[PDB]
């Protein structure tokens, strides 16, 4: 069929975004920080516009519009180089200007960390996951960042559905021949999860290095 | 432990 | 009608109550607290492995896959099992049926924040009116599911998954046709109790290496 | 009658100073922040205008002034929501416009922070303390602050000893009933100053969080 | 004087020993180490020596270990400050251990030892007595401002017994200073911000 | 800046 909730996300998708790091600074720890940093700071605020367009996303209160960014931002951005690398062997695509390999993310310091982002590529790739279902499950990601102060539970609990039957029905339409593939998406949210944690933890453990 | 928990509980 | 093979398999599994059985003698304090949580969870542990066992799939699996499984998911599966044991109850915590932990107790053992987190697991299935069936078998998906990044049969854990995830969304599909989207609902909720396992994982070894555990066991044994 | 130096500090003591949160600004961790810092900063100023009249303060260096300040600011502020808060149970007020319960303290992040300021309310509570013993512990704390960095240790310990007669001399003539008093107030600064060090560190602690300069952009972008 | 001045200047514990191990060569660690096993054998003293303070053995025993879990690093260093009095810019842990700036450099302790001397500068000006020190040392542990207090009006009063003593003392021994005795409570705040500071420091060279 | 404000201050 065609459904009217992802083909929303399709057109809601952002364009691509490049990290263009400084060929005057020589190559170091410093410098590759130095960049992811001011790339998740560009790329944050596409992800702000992005979150609008999400339906039923711009009718909660402006209150819990934030409490659900400041949960979820980093899963968003996790997500996004995750299925940017999906047709690429062991290695990450922030951008297509920066591209990380194990002995870069040995230099920098990130090898466990994007050890752990590579295993979610591992499995996304396994499934075959389609542009259709990585828009759809940033969308979800964002519902249900568990925030601890939510203003109004069953509005952000309803957005929740709503993205939920997205999946769903597309699942049920495009991918019969697995009636658990759906499921099996959500099932990959912890993981995205758990990663999130870490570099955020990661993230506020280095403002001391 | 927790490995000696596991470990041992498997084990027998 | 009749039920699923595998959920009806999961509920004969489903162990015995365990008491927490804290000791009388010891003054309340922090330190009890948490001792009597740590012992707790060192016999649950032992169950929980047990029950491991019995659980389809998993016994046909190398015994390294089995301990990953397990050395990844314990805390989940623990944390999950006094979640459900709390559903009846308000703003309390069962860890057993002699070791209910209100707020008062939890200021007291420095579990607030840790407690608060695990009631958020607990006001969520609340509200879905989560059933045991269900419980049982999300425990086991946690344990299936539960992202080591050490396995080595990678297609039989995911087998795993997918048989146990069957079983959810045909209990679901038999006894709840009223909510077509109940089992992703209940699937939904695996990343919180992801976030507060690792959360309980952290506080634990934070106050080892803050060791003031075996300083009060000291003071009250020269004081008594 | 009453003692010269606290009859001094009562009429010293500054106006009332409101938080003047903005309503427009959704309800939030960063708010309450936001709001609380303002507040501080705006405080600060009048705690260092205050100064200036506690008796013999003017007459040390600039730079004893300005290390005294550095090292009981925090303890000032404090003693300020808690004298405020004496008359509530279980809310802080940080000012009229701006009064934290259990609820609110949780929102903002501050449970922790804020139950260890009700454990000095408590206390105060207790001993039924008055507007004068609050005057002049301010005024206590701010001498008795211990930092290193003195030029003149016989000059702020006179400052000290001229102080702590205002306050044994107030208790001797407004509390005969209790001949410790004097002490039992004095007994309560290693709270305060306990206290003090925690808001301190949480501060400098949620800088490096920067959770607030997230919140800004977020505000700005989602309008 | 009193009754109860009298009572704490025989609870004092006797002098104990750091005994280093002079085969081990001088660092960082073994000074750690040394200061470790000195206040593990010190706190099983000072544990006896509480229960020997007037009114201490008839509170809970709950409140008992509540007040030496708040007060235990007070009472120690407190203890470092009195031995150190009658030296100059020189920590005595121990008559056989001595720690000078040069050694508190080498152990990493530069910045706490120095506040720990800022306590010692204070007393000395005072010229803090012995029924002063073990006075106010008893008062720390009943001062020390748990938030798990079950008894507070009984430890209220072991406060208030305990004061009236240093008061008594300061008023019969100490007539020309009608304040010292609250000089001496004054003194405490930057006992409990120190005794912060090496809790603090502990936990953070565990780690590291 | 904290000794910033207060040094600020004790000028006006
Ligand atoms: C792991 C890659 C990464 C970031 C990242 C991830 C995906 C992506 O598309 C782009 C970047 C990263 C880095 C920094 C960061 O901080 C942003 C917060 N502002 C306040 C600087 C967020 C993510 C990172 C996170 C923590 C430490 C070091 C690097
Ligand atoms: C939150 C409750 C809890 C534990 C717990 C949870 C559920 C339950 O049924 C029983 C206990 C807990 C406590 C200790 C613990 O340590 C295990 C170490 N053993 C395996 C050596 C694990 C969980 C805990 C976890 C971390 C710190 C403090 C307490
Ligand atoms: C405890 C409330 C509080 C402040 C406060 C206390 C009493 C009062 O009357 C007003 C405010 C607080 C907050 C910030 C602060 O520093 C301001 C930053 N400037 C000085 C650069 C000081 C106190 C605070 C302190 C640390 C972290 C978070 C909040
Ligand atoms: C100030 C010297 C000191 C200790 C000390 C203080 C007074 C005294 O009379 C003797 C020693 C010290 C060191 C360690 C310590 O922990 C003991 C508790 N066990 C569990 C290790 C306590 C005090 C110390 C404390 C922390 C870090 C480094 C040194």
């Amino acid at each position: 069929p065609y459904n009217k909730i992802v083909s929303h996300l399709l057109v809601a998708e952002p364009e691509k975004i490049y990290a263009m790091p400084d060929p005057t600074v020589p190559d170091s720890d410093i410098k590759a920080l130095t960049t992811l940093c001011d790339l998740a700071d560009r790329e944050l605020v596409v992800i702000i516009g992005w979150a609008k367009h999400i339906p039923g996303f711009s009718t909660l209160s402006l209150a819990d519009q934030m409490s659900l960014l400041q949960s979820a931002w980093m899963e968003i951005l996790i997500l996004g180089v995750v299925y940017r690398s999906l047709s690429f062997e062991d290695e990450l695509v922030y951008a297509d200007d920066y591209i990380m390999d194990e002995d870069q993310s040995k230099l920098a310091g990130l090898l466990d960390l994007n050890n752990a982002i590579l295993q979610l590529v591992k499995k996304y790739k396994s499934m075959k996951l389609e542009k259709e279902e990585f828009v759809t499950l940033k969308a979800i990601a964002l519902a249900n960042s568990d925030s601890m102060h939510i203003e109004d539970v069953e509005a952000v609990q309803k957005l929740q559905d709503v993205l939920h039957e997205a999946l769903q029905d597309y699942e049920a339409g495009q991918h019969m021949e697995d009636p658990r593939r759906a499921g099996k998406m959500l099932m990959t949210l912890p993981l995205l999860r758990q990663t999130s944690t870490k570099a955020v933890q990661h993230f506020y453990n280095i403002k001391l290095e | 432990g927790l490995e000696a928990i596991i470990r041992k509980a498997l084990m027998g």
